[PDB]
RNA sequence: CCCCCCCGGCAGCAGCACUCGCCGAAUCCCGGGGCCGAGGGAGCGAGACCCGUCGCCGCGCUCUCCCCCCUCGGGGGGGCC
RNA sequence: GAGGCCACGCGCGCGUCCCCCGAAGAGGGGGACGGCGGAGCGAGCGCACGGGGUCGGCGGCGACGUCGGCU
RNA sequence: CCCCGCGGACGCUACGCCGCGACGAGUAGGAGGGCCGCUGCGGUGAGCCUUGAAGCCUAGGGCGCGGGCCCGGGUGGAGCCG
């Protein structure tokens, strides 16, 4: 039976690598497709925003639904309330980001915790960098590194999302496993920003850190990381 | 530092009998095994009843 | 079996070729070249000689070990590159280009200026600034203990002889074969002898570097000096 | 690190070996272009003032 | 000198004449300095025997044939429907 | 009709669409796609940004004076 | 049907060994571990010892995070330790 259990392997090891091999080439389409949609989506903002200037009106953008948020005080005498919606935001630590869906509940959490955070919109680059840099998955309650797709396609290949492509696209465009693929990323431990804060005690609009930069929160993240 | 609170991180639980008894060590051995290598939950049932003390081991009558 | 090809993916950035996969696919027309289907002896067999000492002998090569150390150590893991140091990529600065004047920084030669002659296998750098002029023979020096000048000569067309390799220029040691205790010194053969065939590679690169080094004004006298800090100079300003 | 090991992020990622190999190429193109068309119109500026 | 013209044309273009931005799926390449090297039996295969140059990933060549350019068989290219 | 890209590449039969004659707009002759149909298999060398360092690199110095011993 | 080779590291005191992740302030106080230490008893070491026990001294060599311990040299003179 030597030769036919020789076989039998090799027929099983064929077949694996095989579907190996398709779902490598699945993996690569899929990002493909998403590059061809994320540049869809940034030249369609500019053709909107070109069309109304042409006609003389006003295009305005629609409303972010996507946040990037950085705690950054300390853990020292925290008021109870600020202490808890921190906690409901992940962020334990001082420079620990989360990314947050907007909306008006989301929204008035982060009013709460103003002025312990910095919060804004990233951009692709500032979740590519996220992801790829410090992204670790909340696998089995145990915080693992993201160096290989199957750690994300044996958490959340049920949602479809099966790569870093897959979980990037979920993150930046808000999907509707979002909940899911955001829980499955630990919370990213960053460093101290470097150059330093302008005053982490004040708000952005007063020359300081805290509360809502719109889109100056990419240049943190990129001195952050 | 974290802002996270410390009192309940050790579980307070049966890991091993407390008794020296040499019989049901050996028994406790078979079931540890068995209750690894198998997925009967019956086993786990089993294993953490024998680690059990006697006041939650009470006897059980024949009737 | 075929002639081996050259890559036919040429190389635009380390790691990454220049054609895709369904354009290398075409350029190596594996369209057509599709396949479908279709040691070493251990023991040897010696007539032992001798009436009645049966036919042969079956003697296997590499007999079991004798003995067994009482522990080992297990074997590591694999690393998939650290190179050995002879197929480590040798790199020159762009500032050092034959016929280039350096400086040495170590050594007896210290603070000499030297002419550059070409790079060895092992990245050392061979030089002779000429034995008329400060005494260098040609000799080994690392790149990172001197200082390209921007002087140079155009040392182009001159003959390098083949021979003057690493293994030429490795040191030779004499001890210690057939002695284990030293009760007797053995301190003899310590000069270092210059070879004929040293002194005759010397004179053929020399013969033909310095009417090169002579075809420039006083380069000959800038040979001979040596390289100095003056307490007023300070070499982050100095343009060499 | 991805995006510091090539091969670590298209163990990740296939496709960005695509993305940077045509990043590669249209970057090249782009710089030959404009070396090209400065060096046209350096020639015309030596043609307009030399034309004799 | 300023404003409107009946209207401009050319070059360049957030300029390599350092006036004033936000950026990178609309981003790539190269280099330098510093600190570090933790781990140690990864072999479904021959039934291993010199110390598993092994897994995942990315490639090259051959099991097809023509040529081209240098060396004097070796190296570098175009492909071949 | 004198370029660029593709992680597109076996046959046979089936389906879907397009084309021709269309002698009932029948019946055949051709292209493109397919995730469809009962039948086993590629191996052989390499290079490596690839599951945590190696060198199949080297030098000098060593007894009554010096080497090492952060305790 | 393995055999030109008759061969193939270590392991698993399971109260052991191995892997991965997070974490580490602390009075009063609570708990665990102690191959930390003292004295005596039952066992055990075919234990040590007048060719030198205990104790003590020591710019001697070390081990342990630590409590502490081992060894060298001297003194001592009959008992001592795991
Ligand atoms: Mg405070
Ligand atoms: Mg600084
Ligand atoms: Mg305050
Ligand atoms: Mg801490
Ligand atoms: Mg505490
Ligand atoms: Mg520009
Ligand atoms: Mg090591
Ligand atoms: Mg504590």
């Amino acid at each position: 039976n030597f030769a036919e259990l020789k076989i039998k392997r090799l027929r099983k090891k064929f077949a694996q690598k095989m579907l190996r091999k398709a779902r490598r080439k699945l993996i690569y389409e899929k990002a493909k497709h998403y590059h061809k949609e994320y540049r869809q989506m940034y030249r369609t903002e500019i053709r909107m925003a070109r069309m109304a200037r042409k006609a003389g009106n006003f295009y305005v953008p629609a409303e972010p639904k996507l946040a990037f948020v950085i705690r950054i005080r300390g853990i020292n005498g925290v008021s109870p309330k600020v202490r808890k919606v921190l906690q409901l935001l992940r962020l334990r630590q001082i420079f620990n980001g989360t990314f947050v869906k907007l909306n008006k509940a989301s929204i008035n959490m982060l009013r709460i915790v103003e002025p312990y955070i910095a919060w804004g919109y990233p951009n692709l680059k500032s979740v590519n960098e996220l992801i790829y840099k410090r992204g670790y998955g909340k696998i089995n309650k145990k915080r693992i590194a993201l160096t290989d797709n199957a750690l994300i396609a044996r958490s959340l290949g049920k949602y479809g999302i099966i790569c870093m492509e897959d979980l990037i696209h979920e993150i930046y465009t808000v999907g509707k496993r979002f909940k899911e693929a955001n829980n499955f990323l630990w919370p990213f431990k960053l460093s101290s920003p470097r150059g330093g804060m302008k005053k982490k005690t004040t708000h952005f609009v007063e020359g300081g850190d805290a509360g809502n930069r719109e889109d100056q929160i990419n240049r943190l993240i990129r001195r952050m990381n | 530092g974290v802002d996270i609170r410390h009192n309940k991180d050790r579980k307070v639980r049966r890991k091993e009998p407390k008794s020296q008894d040499i019989y049901l060590r050996l028994l406790v051995k078979l079931y540890r095994f068995l209750a690894r290598r198998t997925n009967s939950t019956f086993n786990q049932v089993v294993l953490k009843r024998l680690f059990m003390s006697r006041t939650n081991r009470p006897p059980l009558s024949l009737s | 079996k075929g002639k081996p090809h050259c890559s036919r993916n040429p190389v635009l950035v380390r790691g990454i070729g220049r054609y895709s996969r369904s354009a290398m696919y075409s350029r190596k027309a594996m369209y057509k070249r599709k396949y479908s289907a279709a040691k070493v002896l251990a023991t040897v067999t010696k007539p032992v000689g001798g009436d009645k000492n049966g036919g042969t002998r079956v003697v296997k090569l590499r007999k079991m070990p004798r003995y067994y150390p009482t522990e080992d150590v297990p074997r590591k893991l694999l690393s998939h590159g650290k190179k050995p140091f002879s197929q480590h990529v040798r790199k020159l600065r762009a500032s050092i280009t034959p016929g280039t004047i350096l400086i040495i920084l170590t050594g007896r030669h210290r603070g000499k200026r030297v002419v550059f002659l070409k790079q060895l296998a092992s990245g050392l750098l061979l030089v002779t600034g000429p034995l008329v002029l400060n005494r260098v023979p040609l000799r080994r020096t690392h790149q990172k203990f001197v200082i390209a000048t921007s002087t140079k000569i155009d040392i182009s067309n001159v003959k390098i002889p083949k021979h003057l390799t690493d293994a030429y220029f490795k040191k030779k040691k004499l001890r210690k074969p057939r002695h284990q205790e030293g009760e007797i010194f053995d301190t003899e053969k310590e000069k270092y002898e210059i070879t004929e065939q040293r002194k005759i590679d010397q004179k053929a690169v020399d013969s033909q570097i310095l009417p090169k080094i002579k075809a420039i004004p006083q380069l000959q006298g800038y040979l001979r000096s040596v390289f100095a800090l003056t307490n007023g100079i300070y070499p982050h300003k100095l343009v060499f | 690190n991805p995006l510091k090991n090539l091969r670590i992020m298209l163990k990740l990622n296939p496709y960005a070996k695509t993305m940077r190999r045509n990043t590669i190429l249209r970057q090249a193109r782009n710089h030959k272009l404009r070396v090209d068309k400065a060096a046209a119109a350096a020639a015309a500026l030596q043609a307009k003032s030399d034309e004799k």
